[PDB]
């Protein structure tokens, strides 16, 4: 989620 | 080919150098920069939950640099979105512990923490001296191998690209990338005139790494079970997200 954001997903 | 392994190593090497918080040589230079007894006592006077929150902040900042490390590895970006997340969930803290060896004084058993080199006594209030001792043990062991930055980079990428994590979808593609990373690591280690027993020593460390991360996970989940509002309200979102 935040990880998804940071990865540019 | 040999050229392909050299390119792979260069990609991973540059990603690491770009995403390390501190220069290796700078960290090694200031091992004399240690917490004074008064500063140590200050940390020791913090209540367990407060000291943990401080530590989670530091861990999470380190993890943000690891996420960026991964993003700059071309092989990692080629993976599907699901697998990227799975790998980072399971592997980011492993990379943090490897990176710790860059900021560790193996002669004096100290680690660079909150601006100075800290003994295990700095972490007294966490109430888990056995876990802390294990962390310092891993640091001292790895730091005494005197790995180059490129060797650290490839070893970091190797543990991140573990094809045996649960819930992975492109197992075959990840296995291929990990095998190539390991061949590149072997090549670099040989080039730096390391004995052939160097790589098998590193492979053994992987088990230790997982055990370390295993302890951290079970500790955090126990903390969350008893103190759910503290975790939800006061711990970093990325930290909660990756580990709980
Ligand atoms: C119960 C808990 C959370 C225990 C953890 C406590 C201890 C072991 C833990 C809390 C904070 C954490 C930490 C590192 C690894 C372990 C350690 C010290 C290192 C040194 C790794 C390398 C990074 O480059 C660097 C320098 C950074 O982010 O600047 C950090 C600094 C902060």
């Amino acid at each position: 989620t935040l990880l998804q954001l940071l990865l540019g997903h | 080919s040999m050229a392909e392994l050299e390119h792979l190593a260069q990609n991973i090497s540059k990603s690491h150098l770009e995403t390390c918080q501190y220069l290796r040589e700078e960290l090694q230079q200031i091992t004399w920069q240690t917490f004074l007894q008064e500063e140590i006592e200050n940390y020791q006077n913090k209540q367990r939950e407060v000291m943990w929150q401080l530590c989670a902040i530091k861990i999470t900042e380190a993890i943000q640099y690891v996420v960026e490390f991964a993003k700059r590895i071309d092989g990692f970006m080629e993976l599907c979105q699901n697998d990227q997340i799975v790998l980072l969930k399971a592997g980011s803290l492993e990379v943090v512990f490897i990176r710790m060896c860059r900021a560790f004084d193996s002669q004096n058993n100290t680690v660079y923490f909150d601006g100075k080199y800290a003994s295990p006594d700095v972490f007294k209030s966490l109430g888990c001296e056995d876990f802390i001792s294990f962390v310092f043990e891993f640091g001292k062991s790895l730091c005494s191998m005197h790995l180059t930055e490129d060797e650290i980079a490839l070893f970091s990428a190797f543990v991140l690209m573990s094809a045996d994590r649960s819930w992975l979808q492109e197992k075959v593609k990840i296995e291929k990338l990990q095998q190539k990373i390991q061949l590149a690591l072997q090549h670099v280690l040989q080039k730096n005139h390391r004995e052939d027993g160097i790589l098998t020593k590193l492979i053994c460390k992987v088990s230790t790494l997982r055990a370390l991360c295993g302890r951290h996970t079970e500790k955090l989940m126990a903390f969350k079970a008893i103190y759910p509002d503290i975790v939800r309200l006061h711990f970093p979102p990325l930290y909660k997200e990756l580990f709980t």
